[PDB]
């Protein structure tokens, strides 16, 4: 008879505080997490859809700081990230909408250069600098959905947010000019810009 | 590498050292999970792992701001730096053993060569210790206060041995308290892992139905309306070389540069590789890079790595390091360099399903054995620090719980007999911690805490209570045949656990912790008869049969009584019975006075046997007159087809239960003895050599041939007795049935010696890895240093001692009692060596031989002529010619003259 | 039900703990302690169980104790199809099996194999496997002439689905040589 | 001389059957010995095979000539047995002989099964209900399963079905033989997995009625009753579950998969009933260890996700586990404690059922 919703959000959100700790590895709550928001949206990603398990604000910024000092982050990581991501923006908080949350946190630039400047770090295998087109598809609804969320309250820190990103690939030591990173996926985000 | 590092600053050397060693441990602990192979950066990180080496052999200078000119080294302030030990211990503990087992092209090698090194250059042992003593108080990020432990890999716990190799780092091991933390480790990290053995759910599952290809089973799907089905990739048959025509060919569009071809398999199976195999006349055609799309649900594809380059390569092997679920693959190609057409052969995807046939075809970091593996090292590499090693491991709770849980367990990673060394140590550190082994192994084998509702506390639920197997024998053997002081209140605790399972029985049959008393194994009451036995032939000083109850005889009596006789169990209860009435001579009386010997069934007449093995009663039943009762009426039930009336079905269970008491020399003299003379002849002339219905004759004919051969067992004047009684029989026209039964497997078959073997080396090639209940005799003893062969006497000493241990130089040696000192050959068979030991004291037809296994005249013993068989002495007598004219691709010509040279 | 439940109780008293554990180990059912055999029953022949999956989502010979398998050899000659053995103490052990194998089939036509007993016997059971490659088939004995004293035994044109089985011959015929015509599908 | 020959084969092989142990199926240890089949046991069992067909083919030579011995007799004119009405009829079947008594019981079990298959409203009158009561039929299920054939055994199985799927003792019945046969206190030596096959298949049959699927949940929440606060045994309860589980398929084929992996290639029960059952399964989950195995984890998933989406009001995740349980069950998911690195919590599999299990609860409540 009661709903398990809430319960859900209470554990989940420990479980995000916990993210900063060590306690919980990033990429099995990520999947978690992705897996139960879909499923009970059927089985498949959409971009359209509202998760029901709602994370609190602080959950939110311990994600992107664990993000922000993530060390080789792998690529389905990312991916596990994006698909995340682009459903909190569809997450509602109970004020002021986590996309907002989102772009107003000043962790997620450097996600955005961790992300276009990852390319392969570790080079134990020979491997293709580009992501392939599945990450460039999703970082390309997680843009496009701050822009949806984002163009009635306001378009102009979103806009700031993807010069910014230019600014700090396009600089010297930066991904643009060393030419390390994602070739697809930085010009898949000059599309979007 | 080539150049020498003299009078180079200590702060340059130890910034390099701790980046360097930083950016390994991130070399090593993030690493793709897709791995592919067709100078490389493990070269460049192996580099810099020598270059550690070498900076951390440099001698210091004494004011320590700069290296020496040329006591304190550079290793020194690695050892004080936490970080860089801490990352280094990690990185280790990450590194699987297969990057090790090369010994140095790996990074591991590297690791461990820098670590070893640091141990030799450290200038005190517990500047060495406290780095480990922190990685392991730690675990994984300095977390306490749960089900953490630090992950010791065995490149990790092979550093950790060569530490502790020496005997003050074990001195100050103990000092530091390791031993303390190694066993709530060991506690924890058995709660917190649970076991991946396939365990008796695949059992049903095998019988209710390496890696093997499921693309035949799956479908093939192109997203492209343009392409082919494809399903000639799915094909488990490969295409043959220089086809010169692509099994499947895509046309590219100039604005498309990725194609996707979608497998769905029907079930979801793990996959650990895939195989794409492009065309191999054109390489023009072969992708330039692939990425792997593989999803669990089958519908939302989560990939595994970044794209791999696959220009200029006959063969796309694509390797998971971890292998993952995957309902449905699909593989992106990028567009071909050169050419426009995407040319496949074949596309094969490697995996394992679970629960089938198709489920089959490191241990150290995935289960909790090595904490075990280091609690033995310590405990048995010295035995002078043994003791504290010991005293150290007695206050942890749920210590021996654990070990037995990991006793009883598949094999993770360690041998069961060192497990076993370290079990018995433990209980034979205190008097205590033996009674409560004593506890755990019989009666309640669970956690002391018990809690469910905690979730951190340990526990121990899921072992089945009471439970046995080889091992178990050998501890509680081990704990009862020690004479350390607390040894009595020991065999007190197994004597209480039997007469507790003797009223639970009676409890039980009555119809009325308590698992184990419910359900005794038989080779547990056979372990405590032969602690019994073993306690008193050894002398030991705490009084036996002080310890023995004439209550609990009666118990065991009663328990023995009401078990059938086919039944295992009353067995080892009877074994209990024969073990107290050799302690005390009384007890047979007793018996017998519950008997009403001054109405016998087969049960009576089993236990009679059982506990009339040893020589006492064997002297007692012979006084008695009781088999002297049976032989007379059993002669008298013969010649019809103090007198005691005998039933034609109480006929075979007489003949069994005077093979059973035969089984000992002196009555196999006194079946030999003038009383009993009669009754061969008599049985023969029962038996008609064709009143009893056929089945009743069957099996009375089996029990007659099986009490002759008990007879002449390796008697010589026994089988004289047999063979004038044979020949008589034959010289009094065709050859019967029965007669044709008695003379092949009476006398052309080789007569069998029992064997007893006793070693103090334990001997582990007759043990299997399975529980089984083989109940023997109290005298032959139970554990691993005790053999027991029933073996023909053609069979050489030296199969004997491969039979008993592989030993594949010292050099086990054969030895005997009555042969004291001198080395028995290998090549001698086990007849001449009856033939020698009945020219010596041991009397004939002994129950069986006592061989010595010992690790390091005999031609005169090789010169010796073999014990005479049955056959021998009866062809002696004559009677082959009697049979001989008896008698009604070899050629049979040959049999018949063969036959009237046997008349000659 | 009653003499069901009868002997079922008598069926377990029977019992012994070694057919017992051949049962549980190898799946061997049948009783090698006991001398003594009833009953053996022969409907299709080339650890024994049953599949409950498939079963649960024929014609059996009966008696086979008071006669004797036979030893058969091919010596007259056989047209069309040569006879190949698949890979009264002589008479007491089985004959083995020889599957015929015809070199070349082909459709709607006529051919036979011959066999020979070498002595006269009386024939009383015949099992032939049932065939779907076959449409049609026939069987003719005689014994002393070819023709004078021959007798066709049956005339099956049910050999595609169903097998020949005769159980018992009532009027037991004098056999010692026998043809067979095989008649392929159209 | 068959005789000889047969009594030869008979007392090697009585030796041969004397050499060998054989385990009872109670730990893993002996699991994975008739898992990996070892060459010795091999051998072993490659002896009894020669011997027993050495036995079973002089046993059939002997029957052979024994009665071409008695037709002989005939032939000379001795009259073969003649029956005796002054011979009581228990005597008559004692002194028959074992395969006699298997044949006659097969074709009474032939000639039952006809007369449930009767034209007239496929009933009988009076074995239905006054001649198999439950002792009866517990009784000759006992002596024709554990010591038959499995043709016989499979034979009046079915026709236990035919006459006592309507009595309401049945779902009773099925329990308690499976509780008493598979029992680790039980030593009654027989094969337990055929016996476990036509256990799924008798289930089958009643299936329809859910009262024999809710007396195994009651016989599954008595056996999980130690592990609330008692001695718990690993392996009668996976027997249980098993059957529960296969059951439970049964009823999603007469009804992809989420569950396909664990399978090789009027229904809905009560809520208040299934819910001890389920919550006893969570705390099972919970409390598994290094004692324990995943390979029982994946049915406790799969059973457990098959009940929560089985009952007519589903069963949600509130009540099913507590808040600090749910927790720890996401930390067996989730966590450095459980799964460290590569090194995953039971394997791949293990967490691939833990997350289906936790969908299928969550697809359950929120439809």
């Amino acid at each position: 008879q009661l709903s398990s919703v809430p319960m859900l959000n209470v554990c989940f959100n420990k479980l995000f505080s916990m993210l900063q700790v060590h306690h919980v590895q990033l990429e099995s709550l990520l999947q978690l997490w992705l897996t139960l928001s879909l499923n009970s949206s059927i089985f498949l990603y959409n971009a359209n859809r509202i998760p029901v398990i709602s994370l609190n604000q602080a959950s939110i910024a311990s994600f992107l700081t664990v993000l922000a000092w993530y060390p080789n982050t792998l690529l389905r990581t990312w991916c596990l990230v994006l698909h995340s991501l682009t459903l909190m923006t569809n997450m509602q908080l109970n004020q002021e909408t986590t996309a907002h949350l989102l772009v107003s946190d000043p962790n997620l630039i450097h996600v955005l250069v961790k992300f276009l400047s990852g390319t392969s770090p570790h080079g134990t295998n020979q491997h293709s600098p580009q992501v392939g087109p599945t990450a460039t598809q999703a970082m390309q609804e997680f843009l496009t959905r701050l822009q949806v969320h984002l163009s009635s309250t306001c378009p102009q820190i979103f806009s700031e947010l993807l010069l910014k990103l230019i600014h700090i690939l396009s600089t010297e030591r930066g991904a643009f000019q060393t030419g390390q990173g994602p070739l697809d996926a930085q010009v898949k985000l000059l599309e979007f810009t | 590498l080539e150049q020498n590092f003299e009078v180079v600053s200590v702060s340059t050397i130890s910034a390099v050292i701790e980046s360097v060693t930083f950016l390994v441990h991130h070399y090593i602990t993030c690493s793709d999970k897709v791995m592919s192979r067709s100078m490389t950066r493990d070269q460049l990180m192996f580099d810099l792992l020598k270059l550690v080496n070498i900076l951390v052999q440099l001698p210091l200078s004494s004011n320590r701001e700069y290296s020496a000119r040329v006591p304190a080294c550079v290793a020194d302030l690695v050892l004080a730096n936490q970080q860089i030990m801490s990352q280094i211990l990690s990185a280790l503990g990450l590194c699987n053993s297969s990057a090790m087992a090369m010994i140095a092209i790996s990074v591991g090698d590297g690791l461990f060569t820098i670590l070893t090194t640091l141990s030799k250059k450290a200038s005190t042992v517990h500047m060495m210790l406290q780095p480990i003593l922190t990685y392991m108080a730690c675990g994984y990020m300095g977390r306490q206060g749960s089900l953490a432990t630090c992950q010791l890999s065995e490149p990790l716990l092979w550093f950790i041995l060569r530490v502790l190799d020496t005997s003050d780092a074990l001195k100050a091991f103990h000092d530091m308290g390791g031993v303390q933390l190694i066993c709530n480790n060991m506690v924890t990290s058995t709660r917190a892992i649970v076991n991946t053995a396939r365990s008796m759910v695949s059992t049903i599952m095998k019988f209710l139905d390496g890696i093997h290809n499921f693309a035949p089973l799956g479908t093939i799907t192109s997203s492209s309306p343009t392409a082919q089905p494809a399903e000639v990739l799915l094909q488990a048959t490969p295409p043959h070389r220089r086809a010169r025509s692509a099994a499947w060919s895509y046309i590219f569009l100039p604005e498309e540069a990725w194609c996707d071809l979608t497998i769905h398999l029907p079930s979801a199976v793990l996959l650990k590789e895939i195989h794409i195999q492009p065309h191999l006349a054109s390489l023009a055609t072969c992708p330039s890079s692939v990425t792997v799309e593989v999803s669990a649900d089958g519908v939302n594809m989560l990939p595994l790595s970044t794209p791999v380059v696959t220009s200029g390569l006959t063969y796309i092997k694509i390797q998971l390091v971890k292998a993952e679920v995957a309902s449905a693959v699909c593989l992106r190609l990028h567009r071909p360099r050169d050419a426009s057409t995407l040319g496949l052969s074949q596309i094969k995807l490697l995996g394992l399903t679970a629960f089938g046939t198709t489920s089959s075809a490191d241990q150290v970091s995935k289960t909790s054995i090595g904490w075990l593996r280091l609690l033995h090292h310590c405990l048995t590499h010295i035995s002078d620090l043994e003791g504290m090693m010991a005293s150290a491991a007695a206050p942890t709770a749920n210590l021996l719980q654990t070990c037995a849980a990991l006793l009883m367990s598949p094999y993770c990673g360690m041998h069961s007999p060192n497990i076993e060394v370290v079990l018995v140590k433990i209980g034979l550190q205190s008097t205590r911690i033996g009674l409560k082994l004593i506890d755990i192994l019989l009666r309640n084998c669970a956690a002391s805490g018990s809690d469910p509702t905690d979730l951190n506390s340990p526990l121990l639920f899921g072992r089945l209570n009471g439970l046995s197997s080889d091992s178990t024998i050998d501890i509680l053997y081990q704990l009862g045949t020690t004479q350390d002081p607390g040894t009595k209140d020991r065999i007190q605790a197994l004597l209480k656990w039997v007469s507790d399972s003797a009223k639970m029985a009676a409890l039980k049959r009555s119809g009325r912790v308590e698992y184990g008393l419910l359900m005794p194994s038989p080779s547990h009451l056979h372990c405590v008869a032969a602690i019994l036995w073993h306690s008193y032939e050894l002398l030991v000083e705490y009084d036996l049969p002080a310890l023995l109850d004439r209550e609990l005889f009666e118990l065991l009596f009663n328990w023995s009584m009401s078990l059938p006789c086919n039944v295992v169990l009353k067995k080892a209860v009877d074994s209990l019975l024969c073990s107290m009435c050799h302690i005390h001579p009384n007890y047979f009386s007793l018996l017998m006075g519950w008997m009403g010997i001054i109405s016998l069934t087969e049960s009576h007449l089993a236990t009679l046997a059982s506990s009339s093995q040893s020589p006492e009663a064997i002297k007692q039943l012979l006084d008695s007159g009781l088999p002297s009762l049976l032989v007379r009426s059993l002669a008298s039930f013969c010649f019809s087809h103090n007198k005691m009336p005998i039933t034609a079905d109480l006929v075979a269970p007489i003949l069994r239960f005077l093979t059973e008491v035969g089984n000992s020399h002196i009555m196999k003299d006194w079946l030999g003895g003038s009383e009993v003379n009669p009754l061969w002849t008599a049985l023969l002339f029962l038996l008609c050599h064709s009143v009893l219905t056929t089945q009743q004759r069957t099996a009375i004919e089996n029990a007659t041939v099986a009490f002759f051969l008990q007879c002449i067992s390796c008697h010589p004047n026994n089988q004289k007795l047999m063979a004038q009684v044979l020949c008589e029989l034959f010289q009094t026209g065709n050859i019967s049935g029965f007669v044709r039964r008695l003379f092949l497997q009476l006398m052309l078959e080789d007569e069998k010696v029992t064997m007893f073997l006793q070693s103090p080396c334990p001997l582990y090639k007759g043990r299997i890895n399975a529980t089984s209940h083989v109940i023997q005799h109290p005298m032959f003893g139970a554990g691993h240093k005790f053999r027991t062969l029933h073996l023909p006497v053609s069979t050489t000493l030296s199969d004997v001692l491969d039979r008993v241990s592989d030993t594949p130089v010292p050099v086990f040696h054969l030895f005997h009692r009555l042969l004291a000192g001198q080395p028995l050959p290998a090549e001698m068979t086990l007849a001449q060596l009856l033939t020698l030991l009945y020219d010596r004291k041991l009397p004939q037809g002994y129950r069986s031989i006592d061989l010595t296994v010992k690790l390091g005249l005999d031609e005169s013993l090789l010169e010796t002529c073999p014990i005479q068989s049955p056959l021998q002495v009866f062809a002696g007598m004559g009677g082959l010619a009697l049979i001989a004219e008896r008698l009604p691709p070899i050629p049979a010509h040959s049999l018949a003259a063969f036959g009237l040279f046997l008349r000659l | 039900a009653a003499l069901l439940t009868a002997v079922s109780r008598q069926l377990q008293d029977r019992l012994t703990p070694l057919e017992a554990l051949l049962q549980t180990r190898y799946g061997l059912y049948s009783s090698p302690f006991d001398p003594v055999l009833f009953d053996l029953e022969m409907s299709g022949s080339s650890s024994d169980e049953i599949d409950l999956s498939d079963v649960l989502s024929f014609t059996s010979l009966t008696g086979l104790l008071e006669v004797e398998p036979l030893h058969f050899t091919c010596v007259s000659t056989s047209d069309g199809t040569r006879i190949e053995r698949d890979d009264a103490s002589h008479f007491l052990q089985p004959p083995p099996h020889q599957s015929i194998i015809i070199e070349r089939m082909h459709s709607g036509a006529r051919r036979f194999v011959t066999l020979d007993f070498g002595r006269p016997i009386l024939l009383t059971d015949v099992l032939i496997p049932t065939c779907g490659d076959l449409a049609s088939l026939s069987i003719d004995i005689w014994t002393l002439g070819e023709e004078v004293d021959g007798r066709r035994l049956v005339v099956a044109t049910d050999i595609s689905t169903h097998s020949l089985i005769l159980h018992d011959l009532i009027p037991p015929p004098v056999c010692r040589f026998m043809k067979i015509t095989v008649i392929g599908r159209y | 001389d068959i005789q000889c020959r047969y009594n030869l084969a008979c007392h090697r092989l009585e030796a041969l059957l004397q050499s060998i142990d054989l385990p009872p199926l109670n730990s893993a240890n002996n699991a994975q010995y008739f898992l990996r089949k070892p060459d010795k046991a091999v051998e072993e069992d490659s002896r009894v095979f020669s011997a027993y067909q050495d036995c079973i083919q002089l046993q059939l030579q002997l029957n052979l000539a024994h009665n071409a011995v008695q037709r002989l007799k005939v032939a000379i004119g001795a009259s073969r047995k003649l029956l005796n009405e002054t011979s009581g009829p228990e005597d008559l079947i004692q002194t028959s002989s074992t395969e006699q008594l298997r044949t006659i019981v097969r074709y009474l079990l032939d000639t039952l099964l006809s007369l449930l298959h009767s034209s007239n409203g496929h009933s009988v009158p009076a074995v239905l209900q006054s001649t198999f009561h439950a002792q009866a039929c517990e009784e000759l299920f006992k002596h024709l399963c554990i010591s038959g054939t499995p043709k016989i055994r499979l034979h009046t199985g079915l026709l236990l079905v035919q006459l006592c799927g309507g009595e309401r003792w049945w779902r009773q019945f099925l329990s308690n033989v499976l509780q008493e046969l598979y029992n680790s206190e039980q030593l009654l030596i027989f094969p337990q997995d055929r016996v476990f096959m036509l256990l799924s298949c008798i289930g089958q049959r009643s299936l329809s009625n859910s009262g024999v699927l809710e007396s195994l949940l009651n016989l599954l929440d008595n056996l999980l009753s130690p592990l609330q606060p008692g001695v718990l045994d690993i392996p009668m309860i996976s027997w249980v579950v098993m059957l529960v589980s296969r059951l439970l398929d049964y009823v999603a084929t007469v009804e992809g998969n989420q569950w396909s992996f664990i399978n090789n290639n009027p229904f809905t029960l009560a809520h208040d009933r299934c819910i001890s059952v389920v919550q006893k399964l969570v705390l099972f989950l919970l409390s598994m260890d290094f004692t324990c195995h995943a390979d029982l984890l994946l049915f406790v998933c799969k059973v457990l996700a098959r009940i929560a989406n089985a009952t007519r009001p589903t069963i949600h995740l509130c009540e099913i586990v507590n808040e600090p349980q749910l927790e720890r069950l996401l930390l067996l998911l989730v966590g450095t404690d459980f799964n460290r690195g590569d090194i995953s919590w039971g394997g791949a599999w293990a967490q691939y059922s833990l997350t289906c299990m936790l969908q299928d609860i969550l697809a359950g409540e929120l439809l």
